[PDB]
């Protein structure tokens, strides 16, 4: 069912908590979060996590269809926040039973509305609207409807209007918090499924945020918060990684669920969203000739460990606000060149997207590139290197690349590890691949079983 | 000397995940600069601030008991020189973390420890060396913790009451074997020196000492049956010998020791 199994985190807000700046209100007032704990508490002295933010079988369960903006039938879900995630994960590939993500993209940025160049707007547009659609993995997008979450429901504006094809239907996954919404309202239809209908305003409720144009979920995870930004990293650390870490059920080569992250622009908490997952083993691409974040780290990673106290990049920035160096008023400047620098020391989850010729480096491959880099990290006389990119670069029709970025390695040269990504090569035509196994030598005789033939056989054209 | 702390500065730890004050790679020691900044200083995670009734360290205003001596139910000390007590909590030389003086390391700073180096050059079927390069296979027996997603080396890390090794007797004995007590007494000493733990703060920080127990011979290595007895019944789940090569599951971990092995014996790593 899910709807008992999913639960809040949800708690009263007007109580206590004097941060009285907001004019409509004492703080947070009444006809809102106060459903429960609104009468006398025990005490209630403290809105901390000393009180208790309570929980509650979900009401957000439903179908929204827009009202005068999108046709599409898309369902949405209010969570918890410290949930477990395998719950959801019952709830995304049995309740909403959709296919396995063949590769995690996720996309991040920050509140500014920025608009980049319309050339910039097409290679990316364009390089998303195949990558997805010769695979059908997952898409992490992000939501609300200022900053570079603006942007990319307008890709999916490309794929769900002009390229408009159920077969490889993406799947856009945004995820809000429940507080920076703009409308609470539209949600609490208690039947547990509605195919409710709201409209989609980022000026409706302008202090706070709509969402974008096109995205295929929204999960809305709740603090009690009220506009408060940059809650989506303890999620996004937490669920992006443990359906990374789900491996393929069978398939040539039971590996683990990649992940690649995207970011276009963004601010502290973009940048905070993408070091720790470098930690945590994502690589990502940034786009130098766009960015706030996605800039100054592309000019920066691959220049050597070094140091400037940032002093002529920290104001090589987007549209500046708090105009120059002197007036920023953003302080920590010296503390985000760590934040950097360790971006810049572990090197195999980079790759640089330039203006030149990097969309001439085959946007439709550069992405995935970095995990051709990052995984490459991996030896442990454990494959997970060389069985797991070999699936990948297959999907491209690159073998230039794929003659570049393991035949010219220390390759340990494992006619048995060619063979499973042989019948890769084999069930689609890919005719140098098979030349490249050639090239390398696939002893044929060996690598022909009955059982091979058997498999082969069950994937005729 | 920026290799301090790149794996305390972490952000998430599945303990208590505070870090609320990154410091720089230029300004990694508190003792040349950190910043004028400060972090807060409160994890405790389990019983107490200072007191810590199972883990008997010290508090802060009843002052440390200084470092150098014997103090008394707990020796915290190292082989590492400065053991800085500044403001009774005993500040790293690997600089300040940005951390919240952490006392769920059971010590206050334990600065010692010792984790089972079995060195075994490993061989073929007939017996060679790793023909990968021109260098040696070696494998090492590591145990793999049953809920996390790594291996592990038991730290011989002073359980309260018991000398060193009696930490690597969390597990060592307990797969029931109560008979070859001279681990390090056929053993060969190794390394001296900082690890970074990922739970290291200015106030805690942990070390080791590296001893091997070379098996060239791989005849007469201690096993099952022969020279030890390790089970893997009721204590442990996953005892195997494993190979070098640099993604094993002891990530940001004991293998970040490994390499000092390889340089010793003229293993690939």
């Amino acid at each position: 069912i899910k709807k008992k199994e999913c639960v809040y985190f949800v708690e009263s807000s007007k109580l206590s908590d004097a941060g009285k700046v907001v004019c409509q209100c004492g703080y947070t007032h009444e006809q809102h979060l106060e459903e429960a704990t609104k009468p006398h508490t025990f005490q209630g002295t403290q809105w901390d996590p000393k009180k208790h933010v309570q929980e509650m079988p979900t009401d957000a369960f439903g179908d929204i269809v827009f009202t005068g903006l999108s046709q599409k039938v898309k369902k949405y879900v209010r969570v918890s926040q410290d949930t477990p995630s395998s719950v959801i994960y019952h709830l995304m590939t049995q309740h909403w039973g959709l296919d396995v993500p063949n590769l995690l993209i996720s996309v991040t940025g920050g509140a500014k509305n920025f608009n980049m160049k319309p050339r910039l707007k097409s290679i990316f547009r364009r390089g998303l609207v195949k990558v997805a659609q010769t695979t059908g993995a997952w898409i992490i997008t992000g939501g609300s409807h200022t900053g570079v979450m603006k942007q990319v429901g307008e890709a999916v504006r490309d794929f769900s209007l002009s390229s408009s094809y159920k077969e490889g239907e993406l799947i856009t996954i945004g995820v809000a918090t429940w507080g920076t919404v703009h409308r609470r309202e539209g949600l609490i239809h208690p039947t547990g499924s509605f195919p409710a209908e709201y409209i989609l305003d980022e000026d409706g409720q302008g202090n706070l945020t709509c969402l974008d144009s096109n995205h295929s979920h929204f999960i809305l995870v709740d603090d009690g918060t009220h506009g408060q930004y940059g809650v989506e990293i303890p999620l996004r650390t937490r669920l992006e990684k443990f359906i990374s870490e789900q491996t393929k059920e069978r398939g040539g080569v039971a590996i683990k669920i990649p992940i690649v992250c995207v970011v276009l622009e963004g601010g502290p908490g973009t940048l905070h969203t993408i070091d720790n997952a470098t930690t945590n083993g994502t690589p990502c691409v940034v786009v130098e000739g766009s960015g706030r974040v996605a800039d100054v780290i592309a000019q920066v990673a691959n220049l050597p460990v070094s140091d400037i106290t940032i002093s002529l990049i920290q104001q090589k920035l987007s549209v500046f606000f708090q105009e120059m160096f002197e007036t920023f008023t953003e302080s920590r400047i010296v503390e985000w060149t760590k934040k950097i620098q360790d971006i810049v020391r572990r090197r195999q989850l980079l790759t640089v997207f330039r203006e030149g010729k990097d969309g001439q480096q085959d946007v439709d491959v550069a992405i995935l590139q970095a995990l051709l880099k990052a995984s490459r990290s991996q030896d442990h006389f454990g494959h997970e290197n060389w069985d797991h990119q070999l699936k990948l670069a297959v999907a491209w029709n690159r073998v230039d690349i794929a003659r570049s970025e393991i035949f010219m390695d220390e390759w340990q040269w494992k006619p048995s590890d060619l063979h499973p990504t042989m019948t890769a090569a084999l069930i689609s035509n890919k005719p140098e691949f098979v030349k490249l196994f050639l090239e390398n030598g696939v002893q044929l005789k060996e690598f022909v079983t009955w059982d091979t033939l058997l498999y082969l056989y069950e994937n005729l054209d | 000397g920026d290799s301090y702390h790149v794996n305390a500065r972490h952000l998430l730890y599945p303990n208590c995940p505070v870090t609320r004050f990154p410091v720089p790679n230029e300004k990694v020691p508190w003792e040349t600069e950190f910043l004028i900044y400060d972090p807060p200083f409160y994890t405790a995670e389990r019983k107490d601030a200072a007191a810590m009734d199972p883990m008997g360290d010290t508090l802060e205003p009843l002052s440390t008991i200084q470092y150098n001596v014997v103090d008394g139910l707990r020796d915290r000390r190292s082989f590492h020189g400065p053991y800085t007590v500044q403001a009774g909590l005993p500040l790293n030389p690997m600089g300040r973390t940005g951390l919240r003086g952490r006392g769920s390391l059971s010590c206050f700073g334990p600065n010692h420890t010792l984790y089972p180096m079995v060195t075994r050059w490993r061989r073929n079927e007939d017996g060679a060396i790793c023909r990968k390069s021109i260098k040696k296979m070696l494998e090492v027996l590591v145990v793999k913790l049953p809920l996390s997603e790594h291996w592990a080396l038991p730290g011989g890390s002073r359980e309260p009451g018991e000398m060193l090794p009696r930490k690597l007797k969390r597990i060592l004995r307990q797969e029931h074997w109560p008979s070859f007590e001279n681990l390090l007494k056929c053993g060969m000493e190794v390394y001296k020196g900082y690890m970074d733990d990922p739970r290291n703060t200015d106030n805690a920080w942990i070390e080791t000492v590296a001893v091997s127990v070379h098996f060239q011979d791989q005849n007469d290595v201690e096993l099952n049956r022969l020279n030890s007895n390790l089970h893997a019944c009721d204590s442990g789940a996953s005892i195997r010998w494993q190979v070098v090569d640099r993604r094993i599951p002891l990530y940001a971990n004991h293998k970040t020791l490994l390499q000092k092995a390889a340089a010793e014996f003229g293993a690939h790593y």
